[PDB]
RNA sequence: UUAAUUUAUUAAUGCAAACAACCUGCAUUAAAAAUUUCGGUUGGGGCGACCUCGGAGCAGAACCCAACCUCCGAGCAGUACAUGCUAAGACUUCACCAGUCAAAGCGAACCUUUGAUCCA
RNA sequence: GCCUGUUUACCAAAAACAUCACCUCUAGCAUCACCAGUAUUAGAGGCACCGCCU
RNA sequence: CCGAGCCUGGUGAUAGCUGGUUGUCCAAGAUAGAAUCUUAGUUCAACUUUAAAUUUGCCCACAGAACCCAAAUCCCCUU
């Protein structure tokens, strides 16, 4: 039995239930190839590749979503195309022209509301994508970003290698540890103004892929029965970092109402009973309804957002919750 | 991922030694020292030995 | 035969050497320059 | 010799009977103008992975439709999972829609009835497993 | 006809003695079959008119097939040997 | 190795000895060090020039080494130009 | 047997050979077979996991060691393209193999994670 | 288990094997089996006499 | 005496397994690391024996051996 098998089982016998009519849509979204986006480099020429992106007819969904929200430039294709874009190479000024990242992760990111001269935190999100979307933000703002796991720490750090310049990497405005979310609460408190809690997942489209280090394994079931409490852990410890009145996004590559909404419900619970601080979840419909066009999003979850993936726009697994804490 | 590739002598030599560069990163022209000419001179990349 | 040729091939190649050495330095420091002015905007 | 030849395939590679390779042949002689391998793969798809029987690969003329149309339709229904390859014992957890409703049907009700979902994913389906099958050969 | 050779090399023997094999001797490999050889032609010279081929005395660069199947065991034509060749040449001389 | 040959009953020479090693006639043997030609871009000069050193080997290695050869590979030879004629003896050798 | 290696032999075809039959050679596909194997640790078995190297526990004070075991990461990445060549003297994972450090000298400039032999 | 039969000579006689009956598959044919036969035939496999309800 | 007859031969098959291995007397003689389709074996090391060459060997009093933050051990003038 293979652990991708092993996860269709799962997925079929959870997220059927979760879904109704939806689940054969995002079963085969899921199973067939992923829409990947390309986020250019601000430290680049980024005009010179946005100009090359709209020449291979990818247009930036992100420029035009600002307006009705209210820097970042991600290209993707329109609904329906399945057209891939050209491999990153490195640009005139010595750094990657843009990434190939999965347009879902970025939603979290525009929905943190990055303003200028905000103190941004990283709690556990380290395998690329979110951090350097956070970083091509602004010259004006200082993140730090950590993961218990060293692995991912150095992949962040060639990846800013590969993207960041020296200037701005090697200043303070970026800080890269390798410490535990969990104690990061007593590590620090009240510290950071926007937080960005990206827990470790189930990754359901990764898991359907590739066998290797799969979540669903025999192996690995102590590790995914403990995922809820993992994931409650880290949300409340972000919740503590972040200051009275800061904002904090809860983000999940994961379907599961389990991993999304309970994790949330329970880690507001936990954190305003053990540690009597009130959080109010913010709104995101005003998020649905400017990216609708981009992507495909599930209505019937009560608190956060969910980006199903669809064959038209293949973008999700990515359910993103916004979250202020009102003390 | 990166490659190792075969940097030939432009001095006319038949000098090479084998350098590492990515896939993704154009071909390499670089400084290196001549023995057989006793100089540094220039090398450019001939072909892909590997892929590594 | 062959050791002639070499020795001419050679010879060539180094008058030729320092001013392909004093271009390829050239172009890499334009190049660099070229990459502030883009930073400059 | 070409006769002889996808005869002997659909005999001994393929374990049809007599009375079946006549009835093939009669249905669509077209069986002889495609080519060996190409033959023997798509009858090896109705049998291993969608879990066909001779018989019925006789009966609903399975032969005669394209390999590409085939897989067109048996992907997409297994990846939207109302098609289930059926297991050792030969069961599945849902019946499985038969093959007059998968191919004899037009793209319209196939995808209305077996399916339930739109054309424009169906197309974007389609160019994706054509991408799928140009990386993958 | 099969020319084989074989895969392992036969120690020599000497002057008088005789080379001395073993298992291993025994494997070959084929290095040509003669058969597949591209045809070459007989020469003949004819002794009676034959169509498309000559008249009389003349040498003639035949397919083997014809040349050994009609030709000669009719006696159209006889081998292209010296002797051969030299008697036609004096009956040529002596017309 | 063989000890008696079925041919001629003598002792015979681990030709896998003589392929590697050189035997320099006072006892010592020499040889080349193992993947001394493997993935060089990858070693570093010092690593690499250990590598490029030809290295005596043990008294036991020696040993087995002089067991596995025949006197025919211990002898004095003259060679021309050998560039290991001055390391065939040994001088200044106490005990 | 969907283990590995074969197809000598038959049976089909194909191409040459002999002028359709028959037969020879060379291929391809099968049938029938043939030959051979069953790594290690964990009461056994299922499902596992691991097997090399490095860092930490794990040894309080030279070394060595608590194997089995716990956690982590590496089959590299970045940098330079003298990050060369040579060479005293040493260390060393308890053998060997292998792996380290290095003065002096020459020459340019002015480093921080593995795999032998054969064979190609 | 349809039956009578058969079997592990020397620890098993049985519900096992066979069996009539039925089904499936293969074969359009001569001078050594099949067979001095020719599709109501021959060979192989399965199942279980039979009879009914679907 | 058939999950594959019997006889002869290859054949003194092979056996890292079991068993055995015959006068007298003296002497030296101990647990030990690595690799291994390897842990019922072997090879190297260590130990062991014999012969030989030479000069130091063992014991050890001080002195000396890290920061992080016990018993002892190592090393060697004397003796
Ligand atoms: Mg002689
Ligand atoms: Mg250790
Ligand atoms: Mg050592
Ligand atoms: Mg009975
Ligand atoms: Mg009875
Ligand atoms: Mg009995
Ligand atoms: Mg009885
Ligand atoms: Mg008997
Ligand atoms: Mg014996
Ligand atoms: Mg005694
Ligand atoms: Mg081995
Ligand atoms: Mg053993």
């Amino acid at each position: 039995f293979p652990a991708v098998r092993l996860a269709l089982q799962n997925f079929d016998m959870t997220y059927s239930v979760q879904f109704g009519d939806l689940w054969p849509s995002i079963r085969v979204s899921l199973l067939s190839e992923q829409k990947y986006g390309a986020l250019v480099n601000n430290f680049a020429a980024w005009d010179h590749v946005s100009a090359k992106l709209e020449q291979l007819s990818a247009k930036d969904f992100v420029n035009e979503a600002i307006s009705h929200w209210e820097n970042l430039r991600c290209f993707t294709f329109d609904r329906g195309d399945i057209s891939r874009f050209p491999p990153a190479r490195p640009g005139s000024l010595g750094v990657m022209e843009y990434y190939l990242m999965d347009a879902a992760s970025l939603l979290p990111v525009l929905a943190l509301g990055l303003q200028p001269g905000d103190i941004v935190l990283d709690l556990c999100a380290a395998p690329g994508g979110k951090t350097l979307a956070l970083l091509q933000t602004g010259c004006c703002r200082n993140l730090a970003a950590n993961d218990l796991s060293p692995s991912r720490i150095a992949r962040l750090q060639k990846i800013l290698h590969s993207y960041v310049p020296e200037e701005i990497r090697d200043g303070n405005q970026v800080r890269v540890t390798s410490w535990d979310g969990r104690k990061w609460g007593e590590l620090e408190g009240d510290t950071y103004d926007r937080v960005l809690v990206d827990v470790p997942c189930t990754t359901d489209r990764h898991s359907l892929h590739e066998e290797e280090n799969n979540i669903f394994k025999r192996s690995r079931k102590k590790e995914r029965q403990i995922l809820p409490v993992l994931q409650v852990q880290l949300l409340a410890a972000g919740l503590l970092a972040t200051k009275p009145g800061g904002h904090v996004v809860y983000s999940t590559c994961s379907l599961s109402h389990l991993q999304n909404e309970y994790v949330v419900q329970g880690a507001i619970e936990l954190l305003a009973n053990q540690y009597s601080i009130q959080v109010q979840v913010e709104d995101l419909t005003h998020f649905r309804r400017v990216f609708m066009d981009t992507f495909c999003f599930f209505s019937s979850c009560q608190v956060g957002e969910l980006v199903i993936p669809n064959l038209m726009a293949n973008f999700g697994p990515m359910y993103f919750c916004k979250m202020r804490r009102l003390t | 991922k990166n490659i190792l590739v075969r940097m030939v002598s432009e001095a006319g030599t038949g000098f090479c030694f084998n350098t590492k560069r990515n896939r993704l990163r154009e071909k390499l022209t670089l400084l290196h020292y001549d023995p057989v000419v006793k100089q540094r001179v220039l090398f450019v990349e001939k072909k892909k030995i590997r892929s590594l | 035969q062959k050791r002639r040729e070499r020795e001419q091939h050679i010879a060539e190649c180094m008058a030729k050497m320092p001013q392909m050495i004093v271009n390829w330095q050239q172009q890499q420091r334009e190049n660099w320059e070229k990459a502030q002015a883009d930073k400059e905007r | 010799q070409d006769i002889n030849d996808t005869v002997r395939l659909l005999k001994e590679k393929c374990l049809f009977t007599v009375q079946q390779v006549t009835k093939i042949l009669h249905s669509c002689p077209s069986v002889l103008r495609e080519d060996l391998g190409q033959l023997e793969y798509k009858f090896q798809y109705a049998y291993f992975r969608m879990g066909i029987k001779h018989p019925d690969i006789v009966k609903s003329e399975y032969l005669q439709y394209s390999l590409t149309k085939i897989k067109q339709r048996h992907i997409y229904l297994e990846r939207l999972g109302r098609y289930q390859t059926p297991d050792k014992k030969g069961q599945t957890q849902i019946p499985n829609p038969l093959l007059k409703d998968i191919l004899r049907v037009s793209e319209a009700e196939f995808l209305a009835r077996t399916a339930c979902t739109s054309v424009e994913e169906f197309q974007v389906f389609k160019k994706l497993l054509a991408r799928e099958e140009e990386e993958s050969e | 006809t099969v020319i084989v050779e074989r895969w392992w090399k036969v120690p020599l023997a000497g002057e008088g003695r005789k080379p001395r094999l073993h298992r291993r001797h025994r494997v070959y490999k084929l290095v040509e079959d003669t058969k597949h050889r591209p045809k070459e032609n007989l020469e003949l010279i004819l002794t009676q008119s034959v169509e498309n081929v000559g008249v009389r005395g003349d040498l003639v660069s035949v397919k083997k097939s014809l040349g050994r199947n009609r030709l000669l065991p009719q006696g159209l034509a006889v081998y292209a040997s010296p002797e051969n060749k030299k008697l036609f040449e004096e009956e040529k001389l002596l017309r | 190795l063989t000890y008696f040959s079925a041919r001629k009953g003598k002792r015979k020479t681990v030709k896998a000895v003589i392929d590697r090693f050189l035997r320099l006639h006072c006892g010592l043997w020499v040889r080349r060090k193992a993947g001394y030609k493997k993935k060089l871009w990858k070693k570093t000069p010092a690593r690499k020039k250990r590598l490029r050193e030809f290295v005596f080997c043990n008294k036991t290695q020696s040993k087995l080494l002089d067991k596995m050869t025949t006197s025919f590979w211990k002898r004095r030879n003259w060679y021309v130009d050998d560039p290991y004629q001055k390391y065939h003896d040994r001088t200044n050798l106490k005990v």
